[PDB]
C-alpha cells in the first residue's frame, strides 16, 4: 500500500515500528509479523520471567542473544529476527513490547472492520435496533461494521454514535440547549 | 531515554531488511542531518579527530565530534 | 412599532432557528497535568483551534506534534482524566462583539459574569487577526482627553496612538485610566458623537475584589454605560490571562472598523507575560532570559500594533491603547519593560518619590514623552504647553542650588517661585477629571505668572473657586474655547483681565 | 415537555429524526416536536396580544 | 505537485515530511490550501526526509498533513524599476494596493558576499547638511553608516532628515527597508515621500523602493525582509553602476527575530538569550552591503540599543562592520539638545587628515578636547561653583556650553515638534563656524543665540536683534 | 480495595500505577501497611494508568509495589464549632491529645473561589492600636492584610500584638494557621491562648481554631495546611455568617514548598528556581480569602522576604492580592525602631 505506515512518529517505539511496518510490507508480508508481534505481547503479560528478562538491563548482549534463540529461532519472520538483533545491539530491547503493541495498532487501522458505539438514554428495543442498523448501513452502505450499545446518559431520546475517531451528536439534549440559548439572544 | 541520532529510519531499515551492504563504511560517510553549518554523518569510521573530509559537492569539513554512531562535522563553507 | 407587530416578528424569528450537527473528529487525552493536556489522534485539527472536553470546558490546540497534540485547558482541569474525549469544534477562538457589551463584565472568552442576563449579540470576531496595513491607517490628529492636567498638556495622547503607563506598585497607574474613563462621560450624555470614546478595561491577574470596587466606582459616576470590563483574575487559568488582552482588542476593532473610537486599557501586561511564560513552560518549550519564551516581544507587539487610526475611506474609526507595566524597583531596564517601551509611541513614567512628596499624579515629566506631540492637542493647548514645558525644565535645574547654596537672586527667585506654583497646579485629586477648556484657563493663569502672587498652599483652592466663577459668570468664553478649540486674542485679553482681578477680590494669601 | 404528560412522542420523534441523521452525513431537526410545540404556545400568546391598537 | 506535507507546527517553526528529493537549505516552500500565500524557509535537515522551516506568515490555521510544494529555489523577489515607488513585502507581495509588480526577473535573497579582490573601497565625503555629523563623524559615500540609539532619542527623525537631505537631489536610486519598526511610522514615511515627490503614482518616476517587515509580522519575516531590501539594492548596483542609498530602519530587530525562533530550531541559547549564530547571521548581511567595482551602496542603518546598554551583543558586534558610527545620547535630550549626537563617542573612519582637510581634522579634535575638559570640570563645579574656577577654566566652560548648544540643529522633519523651520549647513560654513567659536568669535554673545541655528552668522544676527529688542 | 501500587518514590513525590478507574486530580489516596497514615493528593495523570502525587507525611519506608487505596474524594477536613479550641493537622487529625474532633461535616480543602457577584467592599477601619499602622496604612476589617519582612524583623511579634489587641476583644470567631514555622511558637501561642482565656478545655468556649504544618512537616504538608485552615474559616463565613479573623504565619513557605516539589513533578523551573505555576497557585489560595455577602474574613498574612529581596517572585506576586500592606525594614531594627515599619513602602 505504498510501503508507508499509517502515521509517522519520532518516538523510540514509533520509529522502530514504522521501519518494521515499511520493511515488512515491502518484501511481501505484514500478517506474518503481526502474529509474531501479537505472540510477544501475550507472552510479555502471561510469562513473568519473560517480562523480567526484557526489563532486565544488567544482562549482557551475548546473554540476551542466547536466551532469545532458546525461545525460538523459527516461526518468526526474518524481519522479526533482524529486529531483535538490532534491539540487542542498540540496548533497546526493553522497549520491544511497546513496539509490538504499536505495530498491531497500525495493523488494526488497516483493518476495514470498525466498531460503532451508540449512546441513548432509553433502552433500545430490538426492533428499534434493527432500524438503527438500517440507518447506519444506508449512511455507510459500503463497509461492514459491528455495533455496540451503551445506555447511561443524562441526555434523553437522543442518539450519539462513536465510530473509531468520529462523533455525531443527534441528541435532543443538544436541541434543548441550542434553543434556550438562541431564545436568550433574540435581542427584542 | 529519548532517542539516538544514529538510529535513523534508513539505517535501521537496512538492518531489518537483512542485507549487510554498507558501501565501504570505512573512509566513506552518508550525511544524516544538516543544520547551522553542522553535519552529522553516519559511518565514516577510521576518521581521525580533526581531519578534513570532502563532501559530494566539493566543500570540505572538519570532524570534531567522533561519537559512537555518528560524526559531528563542521562544514568549511556555505551550508 | 406595535407590540403585537413586534411580538409577531419575535415569534417568526424564533421560528427560523437552524441547528446542524456534523461528524466531528475526537481524540483521547494521553496525559493531563497543570492544565496541559496531551491528546492522541484528533488529526486534521487546526493550530489555535478550540476543542471541547466532556464536562464542557474548552481547550486551545497550540502544539501540533507528530505523536500528539498539546492543548491548554481554558479553566479548571480537575474533571479531566486520562482517556477522556476531546471534540474539535472546528473554529479558531472568537468572542462576541457589539454594542450590547457596554455596561457589562465579561471573562476572557466573553461569558458575562455580571449575573444580569445572557448576552444578546450576534457578531463573533476572531481573537487573533492580522493587524492593519500601512495604507488603511492615517495620521493621528484627534485628542483623547484623559482629564489629567499634566498628561493633557505635557504628554498629549492622540486617538489611534499607544501610550504606556509604566511605574512601580502603588504609584497611581490604575487611577489615570479610571480618570480617563470618567472624562469621556460628558460627551456621551451630550449628543456629540464625534467625541464619544468607548472605554474598555482589561483586568489581567487582579483580585476580583479590586475589579468589583472599580465597577462600583464606575456605576457611581454613571460612567459604566459606555465601558466594557474584561476580567482574567489570578484564580483564572493562565491561558485566560493570555487571551483576555487579545479578546478585548477584538471587541475594540469592532468600533474601529465601524467608524467609532475605542479606548482599551490593558492592566499590567507583565502579568500576561507571566501567564504566557507559564503556559509555554508547561508545554515543554525552551525558555529564554528570565524564563520567558523567545517570542514574548511578538506577543505584545502583535497585540499593540492593532491599535490604529483608520483612514476616512473605512470610516475614520480609531482604537487607542493604554497598556500598563509594573516595574519592580523602578528599573525600566528589565526585559519586558524594555520591549514594551520600544513598541509603544510614548510612555508615562510614575515615580514613588514624587508620589510621597505630594506630587500626585506622580508623573516624571522629564522622561514622559509622546511621539504625536502637539499634533493631537487643540490650538488653545499647544500655545500654553510650550511655555509650560520651558518653565518646568528651569524649575528642576534650580531646585538643587537653593537647598545648598541658600542664596537666591531676584530673577532666579521669581523663576523658582513660578515653577513651584505650576507644580502645585498640576496636582490633582483622584476621581476628579477636568474639562479641557478649564485646563486651559488654569494653565493660562499659571504660565502668565499670575499664580506667583498667592501663596502656594492656596493655588489649589483658587483653581476650584476660579473655575466655578468662570462657569457661572463667563460661560460664553468657555463655549468658544470648547467649540472652536482655539484661544483667540479677545479671549486672551478677557481672561488676562479677570484672573488678577479675582485673585485680589477673593480671600487668599497674596504674599508670594 | 422534558417532564412526562405526553413526552413519549418526543422521544419517539427524536428516535426517528436521529435515525435519519445517522442515515445521513449530518443531523438536522426538521421533524423535532420541540420547535412546533414552543411555537404553538407563542402563537397563542401572540394571537392573545394581537387584538387592536386601542 | 506537492511531495511534502506538514507534520509538526510549533509557534512559527514548522517541520515538513518529504517523500523524495528534499529541497536544499534556504529554499522556499509554498503551503497549499491557505487563505493567504504562506511560505516556509528551509532551515535544517532533521533526517528521515524531514526539514525544519520558519514560517513567514502566521501559522494559525495550519493542519498536520497539509500538502507543501517545493519551489526549488530560495525566496525570489522582483527587482528592477518596477519596485520603484511601490511598497513590497518580504516575499515580494505588493501591499500598496496599486497592482502587481513588473520585474525583468526575480532574484534570490540569499547569495554569497562579494569577493575580496572586487571590494573596491573608496573614501569620499558625504555632505548630510548636519554640522555635528559633517564635523565629528563624517559620512563616506559608499560606506556603511550606523545610528546607535536607545528608545526615543531621535534616530527615526534622523533617518527622515537624511532622506530629505540626501535622498532628494541624488542621481541614483534609494531603498528603504524597515524591519521590525512600527507600522504608524511606515504610513507617515510613505505619505511624506509622496508629498516630497520622491515617489509618485506616475510611472517612470518615483526613484525609491520600500520594503516593510514591521512588528505585526511574525518572526522569520522580520528576519528575512532585510535581505529582501538588500537584494533590490544589489540589482540596482550590479546591473547598473548607480549609486544606491539603503536606509535600514532598526536592524536590531533582524537579530531579535532570529533569536525568537533559535530555541525552537534546537539551538542552545547564548549569553544574553541570543542565538549562537548572531555574528555570522549578521555578518552575512553586512558584507553584502558594500561598494564594489560595479557600483556603490551607501547604507544608513539604525541600531536600537536596549536599555542604553552599548555592550549588548547585537550592537557590539555591529560596531565592527560600520565605517561611520553615530551614537545618540539620552542625556542631551534631557538638556534639550537635538540631535542628541554624542560628540565624543561618535567616530568615523574618514576622520583622517589625509582624507579630509587638515583644518577639518584640527577643528574636530579641538571641539572634542573642549567638550571633554568641560565634562571633567562638572564634578568640581558641583561642589565649588563656577566662581571659584580660574579664568582659563571659566573660558573653557563658557565656550564649551556655546559649542554644545551650537551643535544643535533644527531639521525640517522636526518642525512639528519645535515649530522652527529646518536648516541646511554646508561643509565650509560649518567648519568656519566652529573654527571661529574656538578662537573666541562668539565668547561675547550669549550662549542662548547658539541654539537651533544653522550658521554662525545667523546666530550672531539673532543675538544682536534680541538686544535691540530689549 | 487497594487497586493501586507504588511505582516510583522520589522524595515527596510518589507515582502510583492503577489497574483501572483512575481517581480524579486532587483526590486523596491512602497508602496501606504504614504506621502514621500517609495521604497522597493526585497531581498529574502521566498516561498508561500512572498518576504522580504528593505525600503529606514522610515517605521514608515505602516499598515499590506497595498497595494504595483510592478514597475517591479530595482531602476532607472536619469543620464546625468543634474545631474551636482544638489543634488540627493538615489532614484534620487532632494533635492536641484532646480526643476526636466533633464536626458536623467534612469540607474539601480544594474549592473554587467566590464569583464576581459575591463580593463586598466593607470599608470600615480596624483600630489595631498601633499608631504607625493606623496612621499610614490603616487596616480595614473584612480586608486582606499582609506583613512583609525579612529574617527576624518583628513579623511574629507583630502578629501576637494584633492577636492581643484585636483577637481577644473580637466578637466573632478566629482562625490561626501556621505554615512552615517553628513549633516552639505554636506551643507558646497555644498556652498563651489558654492563659488569656481566649480558649479553654470547657466546651462552648475557645472562639479560636489552630492549624499547624510547621517546618518539621515535609513538602505537600506545608503546601496544603494553608488550604485546610482556610477551609475552616470559609465554613464560619458562609454557614455561620459571622465575622472571622484569619491569621497566617508566613505564607511564603506554602509557595516555597510547591517549588521544592515542582522540579520533581517534571516541570521546567522558572526565573530563580520557582515553579512556573507560582502566581496561579497563589491566586487560587488568595481569591478564597475574601469578604462576601455571607460574612467577612479579615486576613493577616505574614510574608517572608528571602534575603531581603522584595523583587523576589513570591512576595512580588503576593503584593497584588493585598488590600493593606506593612513592609518591615531591617535598617530600622539596627536603629532600634520597633515596629520596624517602613512608612513609605506600607500602602
Ligand atoms: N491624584 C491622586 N491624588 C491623591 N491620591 C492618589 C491619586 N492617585 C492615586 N492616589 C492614591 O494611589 C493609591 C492607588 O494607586 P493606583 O492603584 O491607582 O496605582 P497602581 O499602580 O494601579 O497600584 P497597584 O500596583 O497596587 O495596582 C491609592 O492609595 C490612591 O489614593
Ligand atoms: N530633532 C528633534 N527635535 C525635537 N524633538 C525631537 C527631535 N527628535 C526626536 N524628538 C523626539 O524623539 C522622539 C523620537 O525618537 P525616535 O527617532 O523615534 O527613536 P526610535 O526610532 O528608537 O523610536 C519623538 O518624541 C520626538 O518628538
Ligand atoms: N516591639 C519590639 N520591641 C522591642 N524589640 C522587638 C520588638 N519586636 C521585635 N523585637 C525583636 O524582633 C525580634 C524578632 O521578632 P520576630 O517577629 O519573631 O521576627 P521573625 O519575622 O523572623 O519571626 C525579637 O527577638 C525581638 O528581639
Ligand atoms: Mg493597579
Ligand atoms: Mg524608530
Ligand atoms: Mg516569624
Amino acid at each position: 500500500p505504498g510501503d508507508k505506515p499509517p502515521a509517522i512518529e519520532d518516538s523510540i517505539h514509533g520509529k522502530y515500528a514504522g521501519v518494521l511496518f515499511s520493511s515488512a510490507s515491502s518484501n511481501k508480508s505484514l500478517n506474518k509479523v503481526a502474529e509474531d508481534m501479537k505472540y510477544f505481547n501475550q507472552l510479555y503479560k502471561e510469562s513473568e520471567v519473560f517480562k523480567s528478562f526484557l526489563n532486565n538491563v544488567s544482562l549482557k548482549r551475548n546473554q540476551q542473544r542466547d536466551i532469545i534463540s532458546a525461545l525460538g529461532k523459527t516461526n518468526f519472520n526474518p524481519a522479526t529476527n533482524n529486529l531483535l538483533e538490532t534491539l540487542i545491539e542498540n540496548k533497546r530491547l526493553d522497549s520491544l513490547p511497546k513496539i509490538a503493541e504499536k505495530y498491531m495498532d497500525y495493523y488494526r487501522i488497516l483493518n476495514k472492520q470498525e466498531s460503532i458505539t451508540i449512546i441513548s438514554a432509553q433502552e433500545l428495543t430490538a426492533a428499534e435496533k434493527q432500524k438503527v442498523e438500517q440507518g447506519l448501513k444506508k449512511g455507510n452502505a459500503n463497509v461492514q461494521f459491528t455495533v455496540v450499545y451503551q445506555v447511561d446518559p443524562a441526555i434523553l431520546g437522543g442518539l450519539q454514535m462513536y465510530s473509531g475517531n468520529n462523533f455525531l451528536d443527534c441528541s435532543l439534549l443538544s436541541r434543548v440547549n441550542k434553543l434556550k440559548t438562541e431564545i436568550a439572544k433574540i435581542s427584542f | 531515554k529519548k532517542l539516538s541520532t544514529g538510529e535513523a529510519s534508513v539505517v535501521l531499515a537496512e538492518k531489518i531488511k537483512g542485507i549487510t551492504q554498507q558501501n565501504d563504511i570505512t573512509e566513506y560517510g552518508t550525511v544524516i542531518s544538516i543544520g547551522d553549518g553542522i553535519a552529522r554523518v553516519f559511518g565514516l569510521t577510521k576518521v581521525q579527530a580533526g581531519e578534513m573530509v570532502e563532501f559530494k559537492s566539493g566543500i570540505r569539513g572538519m570532524a570534531l565530534n567522533l561519537e559512537t554512531d555518528n560524526v559531528g562535522v563542521v562544514v568549511l563553507g556555505n551550508d | 412599532l406595535s407590540t403585537g407587530e413586534a411580538s409577531v416578528v419575535l415569534a417568526e424569528k424564533i421560528k427560523g432557528i437552524t441547528q446542524q450537527n456534523d461528524i466531528t473528529e475526537y481524540g483521547t487525552v494521553i496525559s493531563i497535568g497543570d492544565g496541559i493536556a496531551r491528546v492522541f489522534g484528533l488529526t486534521k485539527v487546526q493550530a489555535g483551534e478550540m476543542v471541547e472536553f466532556k464536562s464542557g470546558i474548552r481547550g486551545m490546540a497550540l502544539n501540533l506534534e507528530t505523536d500528539n497534540v498539546g492543548v491548554v485547558v481554558l479553566g479548571n482541569d480537575r474533571d479531566i482524566k486520562e482517556g477522556d474525549v476531546v471534540k474539535r469544534t472546528g473554529a479558531i477562538v472568537d468572542v462576541p462583539i457589539g454594542e450590547a457589551m457596554c455596561g457589562r463584565v465579561f471573562d476572557a472568552l466573553g461569558n458575562p459574569i455580571d449575573g444580569l442576563g445572557p448576552l444578546k449579540t450576534t457578531q463573533r470576531a476572531r481573537v487573533e487577526i492580522k493587524a492593519p496595513g500601512i495604507i488603511p491607517r492615517q495620521s493621528v490628529r484627534q485628542p483623547m482627553q484623559t482629564g489629567i492636567k499634566c498628561v493633557d498638556s505635557l504628554v498629549p495622547i492622540g486617538r489611534g496612538q499607544r501610550e504606556l503607563i509604566i511605574g512601580d506598585r502603588q504609584t497611581g497607574k490604575t487611577a489615570i485610566a479610571i480618570d480617563t474613563i470618567l472624562n469621556q462621560k460628558e460627551a456621551f450624555n451630550t449628543g456629540d458623537v464625534k467625541k464619544q470614546l468607548y472605554c474598555i478595561y482589561v483586568a489581567v491577574g487582579q483580585k476580583r475584589s479590586t475589579i468589583a470596587n472599580l465597577v462600583s466606582i464606575l456605576k457611581q459616576h454613571d460612567c459604566m454605560k459606555f465601558t466594557i470590563v474584561v476580567c482574567a483574575t489570578a484564580s483564572d487559568a493562565a491561558p485566560l490571562q493570555f487571551l483576555a488582552p487579545y479578546s478585548g482588542c477584538a471587541i475594540g476593532e469592532f468600533f474601529r472598523d465601524n467608524g467609532k473610537h475605542a479606548l482599551i486599557i490593558y492592566d499590567d501586561l507583565s502579568k500576561q507575560a507571566v501567564a504566557y511564560r507559564q503556559m509555554s513552560l508547561l508545554l515543554r518549550r525552551p525558555p529564554g532570559r528570565e524564563a520567558y519564551p523567545g517570542d514574548v516581544f511578538y506577543l505584545h507587539s502583535r497585540l499593540l500594533e492593532r491599535a490604529a487610526k483608520m483612514n476616512d475611506s473605512l470610516g475614520g474609526g480609531s482604537l487607542t491603547a493604554l497598556p500598563v507595566i509594573e516595574t519592580q524597583a523602578g528599573d525600566v531596564s528589565a526585559y519586558i519593560p524594555t520591549n514594551v517601551i520600544s513598541i509603544t509611541d510614548g510612555q508615562i513614567f510614575l515615580e514613588t518619590e514624587l508620589f510621597y512628596k505630594g506630587i500626585r499624579p506622580a508623573i516624571n515629566v522629564g522622561l514622559s514623552v509622546s511621539r504625536v506631540g502637539s499634533a493631537a492637542q487643540i490650538k488653545a493647548m499647544k500655545k500654553i504647553a510650550g511655555n509650560l514645558k520651558l518653565t518646568l525644565a528651569t524649575y528642576r535645574e534650580l531646585a538643587a542650588f537653593s537647598q545648598f547654596g541658600s542664596d537666591l537672586d531676584a530673577k532666579t527667585q521669581q523663576q523658582l517661585n513660578t515653577g513651584e506654583r505650576l507644580v502645585e497646579m498640576l496636582k490633582q485629586n483622584q476621581y476628579t477629571p477636568m474639562k479641557v477648556e478649564e485646563q486651559v484657563c488654569i494653565i493660562f493663569a499659571g504660565v502668565k505668572g499670575f499664580l506667583d502672587a498667592l501663596v502656594t498652599s492656596e493655588v489649589l483652592k483658587f483653581e476650584k473657586k476660579f473655575l466655578e466663577h468662570v462657569r457661572t459668570n463667563h460661560s460664553a468664553l468657555l463655549k468658544r474655547i470648547r467649540d472652536s478649540g482655539d484661544l483667540s486674542e479677545v479671549d486672551t485679553n478677557e481672561l488676562n483681565t479677570i484672573i488678577p482681578l479675582f485673585i485680589q477680590e477673593g480671600g487668599f494669601k497674596l504674599k508670594a | 415537555a422534558l417532564k412526562g404528560d405526553k413526552k413519549a412522542e418526543v422521544l419517539a420523534r427524536s428516535l426517528d429524526s436521529a435515525i435519519d441523521g445517522l442515515s445521513k452525513g449530518y443531523m438536522d431537526y426538521q421533524n423535532d416536536p420541540l420547535l412546533p410545540l414552543i411555537l404553538s404556545s407563542i402563537e397563542a400568546n401572540v394571537k392573545k396580544i394581537t387584538t387592536l391598537s386601542a | 505537485k506537492a511531495n511534502g506535507q506538514v507534520s509538526q507546527v510549533i509557534g512559527a517553526v514548522v517541520d515538513v515530511q518529504f517523500e523524495g528529493e528534499l529541497p536544499q537549505i534556504l529554499n522556499a516552500l509554498e503551503v497549499q490550501g491557505t487563505q493567504h500565500r504562506l511560505v516556509l524557509e528551509v532551515a535544517q535537515h532533521l533526517g528521515d526526509s524531514r526539514v525544519r522551516t520558519i514560517a513567514m506568515d502566521s501559522t494559525e490555521g495550519l493542519v498536520r498533513g497539509q500538502p507543501v510544494v517545493d519551489t526549488g529555489l530560495p525566496i525570489s523577489v522582483p527587482v528592477g524599476p518596477g519596485t520603484l515607488g511601490r511598497i513590497m513585502n518580504v516575499i515580494g507581495e505588493p501591499i500598496d494596493q496599486r497592482g502587481p509588480i513588473k520585474a525583468a526577473k526575480l532574484y534570490p535573497i540569499h547569495r554569497d558576499a562579494p569577493s575580496f579582490t572586487d571590494q573596491a573601497t573608496s573614501a569620499e565625503i558625504l555632505v548630510t547638511g548636519i554640522k555635528v555629523v559633517d564635523l565629528l563623524a563624517p559620512y563616506a559615500r559608499g560606506g556603511k553608516i550606523g545610528l546607535f540609539g536607545g528608545a526615543g532619542v531621535g534616530k527615526t527623525v534622523l533617518i527622515q532628515e537624511l532622506i530629505n537631505n540626501v535622498a532628494k537631489h541624488h542621481g541614483g536610486y534609494s531603498v528603504f527597508a524597515g524591519v521590525g519598526e512600527r507600522t504608524r511610522e511606515g504610513n507617515d514615511l510613505y505619505h511624506e515621500m509622496m508629498d516630497s515627490k520622491v515617489i509618485s503614482v506616475k510611472e517612470g518616476e518615483s526613484r525609491c523602493a520600500l520594503i516593510f517587515g514591521q512588528m505585526n509580522e511574525p518572526p522569520g519575516a522580520r528576519a528575512r525582509v532585510g535581505l529582501t531590501g538588500l537584494t533590490v539594492a544589489e540589482y540596482f548596483r550590479d546591473e547598473e553602476g548607480k549609486d544606491v542609498l539603503l536606509f535600514v530602519d532598526n536592524i536590531f530587530r533582524f537579530t531579535q527575530a532570529c533569536s525568537e525562533v533559535s530555541a525552537l530550531l534546537g539551538r542552545i541559547p547564548s549569553a544574553v538569550g541570543y542565538q549562537p549564530t548572531l555574528a555570522t547571521d549578521l555578518g552575512a548581511l553586512q558584507e553584502r552591503i558594500t561598494t564594489t567595482q560595479k557600483g556603490s551602496i551607501t547604507s544608513v542603518q539604525a541600531i536600537y540599543v536596549p536599555a542604553d546598554d552599548l555592550t549588548d551583543p547585537a550592537p557590539a558586534t555591529t560596531f565592527a562592520h560600520l565605517d561611520a558610527t553615530t551614537v545618540l545620547n539620552r542625556g542631551l535630550t534631557e538638556l534639550g539638545i537635538y540631535p542628541a549626537v554624542d560628540p565624543l563617542d561618535s567616530t568615523s573612519r574618514m576622520l583622517d587628515p589625509i582624507t579630509i582637510g587638515e583644518e577639518h581634522y584640527t577643528v574636530a579634535r579641538g571641539v572634542q578636547k573642549l567638550l571633554q575638559d568641560y565634562k571633567s570640570l562638572q564634578d568640581i563645579i558641583a561642589i565649588l561653583g563656577v566662581d571659584d574656577l580660574s579664568e582659563e577654566d571659566k573660558l573653557v566652560v563658557a565656550r564649551a556650553r556655546k559649542v554644545q548648544k551650537f551643535l544643535s540643529q533644527p531639521f525640517f522633519m522636526s518642525e512639528v515638534f519645535s515649530g522652527i523651520p529646518g536648516r541646511f549647513v554646508n561643509l565650509k560654513q560649518n567648519i568656519a563656524s566652529f573654527k571661529a567659536l574656538l578662537e573666541g568669535a562668539g565668547d561675547e554673545y550669549p550662549e542662548s543665540c547658539f541654539y537651533m541655528k544653522g550658521d554662525l552668522e545667523e546666530s550672531l544676527a539673532a543675538g544682536r536683534a534680541d538686544a535691540l529688542k530689549s
